[PDB]
This record gives structure tokens, sequence and C-alpha cells, in this order.
């Protein structure tokens, strides 16, 4: 009985990692991407 | 005008502005400065964030 107990536990869990997830936040109260302006001749960019 | 409009989580509308209003300055007529390339441009520039 032990010798069938023992066996068929340690072969049964070897019978059965991270998968990868693509999720989606979507922001509420700020913008995505950067921002432009100008002072007369020079571009100023805002990460 | 360039703008970008957005809703907000209550309904509000927030937008990222880039306004200009520029018109042409006109000297005076009688001198010569009148008939060659002296447009005199002023312009008015603005550019913020509001909701």
């Amino acid at each position: 009985y032990v010798d069938m107990v023992v066996n068929a536990a340690t072969m049964m869990d070897k019978q059965n990692l991270g998968r990868q997830k693509i999720g989606v936040m979507r922001l509420n109260n700020t913008f995505v991407g950067d921002r432009t302006y100008n002072l007369r001749d020079q571009k100023m960019v805002i990460p | 005008i360039r703008v970008l409009p957005r809703f907000s989580a209550d309904g509000q509308i927030e937008m990222s502005l880039d306004i200009e209003d520029g018109n042409d300055k006109t000297p005076q007529s009688d001198t010569t400065t009148s008939v060659d390339a002296l447009p005199e441009v002023g312009r008015t520039l603005i550019s913020t964030i509001a909701r």
C-alpha cells in the first residue's frame, strides 16, 4: 500500500514560468505624449 | 488654432491650446518704405492647458 501511495503521489504532481499579459490603462487626468511650444525661435519639448 | 480635446472622468473637456492671432500693422503711406517688402506684422501667441 505504501509503495503505491508514494509512487502515485510523486508521479502525479510531476505530470502538472509566467505567461505574458498585455494590459491597457486609460488615463483620465493627464496626457500621453510630449507637449511642444516656442519662444520666438526655439522649440521646447516636455516629456 | 491647434487643439487636442479629451474628456475627463466627470464629463469636463480638457484642451491643449495653441492660439495665434496676427494682423498687418501699417506705417505711414507717404514715405518710400510702403512700396518695398516691409509688412510690419504684429502677432499674439498663447500656449496653455485649460479644462
